[PDB]
């Protein structure tokens, strides 16, 4: 808690898409953005493009889940407000297990796919994504689903409750 | 907020707004008009006026049009002529619309919004090209 | 001629083309796609490919998209990656479309067309402002 401060945790398989990162950066008052994904971290070409389109005044970083736990374990970012970008709620539960503190998780968007169920206009969940959301809720963590801060906030459990019992 | 009216030849204005709202959510204080073959600038002036009657124009009005010199542009030009806080900007594109709509909520001054719309519209035009590896 | 494919979030691409054709007459060798909530880049890649199958891509393909970084842009980026004479240009607007379609008929080289599209797109964004008297 006396270390970095998670300004917001946005889940999105697209990371930066449209003005969602620009508007969310100014509204969230975020000057730093860290991407946690082993698949992207292994793509040097994609990392270059994301780093070259990093919004002005905002820095974008690319690290893996194991490396991310260590960056947070460094008080060098204490007080610093950083935004966490994830592609799947599974990677979020992993950070929590490492002793990372998360009060709430925001679902930005998830590419739909066959075998998955559509819960929102562009949010899909599989039996694995749902299982991770249930564990976060059981820990008292709030789960909100919303594409833009200007859109009505919905509860992840409510959307999954009207689908999965 | 500052009022925004979008006008293009044809029926594209409504879709540019729809596209923006797909990105940002539904917008307030925004109007649009279409221009069909057979209509002239005078028809368009009436259309713009009917849209303005429904908008809050107290802080100003920004007409975003497709191209410099077309009828939509010419008609909008006749309306803003000796009006304070009225401007017409040609070359409307999604980057311009999105940035402009986002900034509008933070209550910028009229000159600030006009400058941002031109700058973001131009900076939004960019080719991918080969990328470094 | 060089093939042009237009892609934007929502349903604006078809209208931008319609607007252009209202100015220039019906166009050949032009395709477009829409992007609906629920779709992903992979869906869009298929849509782009289906459009390309119907186009003459021998001289090259220019994807004109709404904004840098959106799904339409991301999917187009994956297609042009190691292809010669394939490019993606964000910020599509009417001045860019009109100038590009006009020049295309005079059979310019691919690099020439790409450069013209970016330049006309940017120069097309212009505010009226006060005029000299």
């Amino acid at each position: 808690n006396d270390y970095m401060v998670i300004g917001l945790a946005r889940i999105d398989d697209r990371l930066i898409h449209g003005q969602v990162a620009t508007r969310w950066t100014k509204e969230t008052n975020v000057s730093r953005i860290i991407v946690v994904s082993d698949e992207v971290a292994a793509d040097t070409v994609r990392k270059t493009l994301l780093t070259q389109v990093a919004p002005p005044g905002v820095t974008a970083h690319v690290v893996d889940v194991a490396k991310m736990i260590r960056v947070y374990n460094n008080p060098k970012y204490a007080g610093e407000r950083v935004m966490l970008l994830f592609t799947n709620p599974t990677d979020v539960e992993r950070l929590v297990e490492g002793g990372v503190k998360i009060t709430s998780v925001n679902v930005g968007g998830m590419a739909f796919r066959q075998g998955k169920t559509q819960v929102n206009n562009a949010v899909s969940v599989d039996e694995k994504d749902i299982e991770a959301f249930k564990k976060l809720n059981a820990r008292g963590i709030e789960l909100e689903v919303r594409k833009v801060s200007t859109d009505p906030k919905l509860k992840m459990m409510d959307l999954i409750s009207k689908i999965d019992k | 907020t500052i009022a925004i009216v979008i006008g293009t030849h044809g029926w594209a204005a409504e879709q540019l707004l729809k596209t923006a709202e797909m990105l940002l959510g539904e917008q307030e204080n925004v109007g649009w008009i279409d221009f069909v073959p057979g209509e002239n600038a005078e028809t368009l002036i009436e259309k713009y006026n009917a849209q303005l009657a429904k908008l809050d124009t107290t802080k100003g009005v920004l007409f975003l049009v497709d191209t410099w010199g077309g009828s939509p542009f010419n008609a909008a030009s006749r309306i803003v002529v000796d009006k304070e806080h009225y401007e017409v900007i040609a070359g409307v594109n999604i980057p311009m619309l999105v940035e402009t709509l986002m900034a509008r909520d933070d209550d910028p001054s009229f000159d600030e919004l006009v400058a941002l719309a031109v700058e973001t519209g131009r900076e939004g035009v960019k080719a991918l090209k080969a990328k470094p590896v």
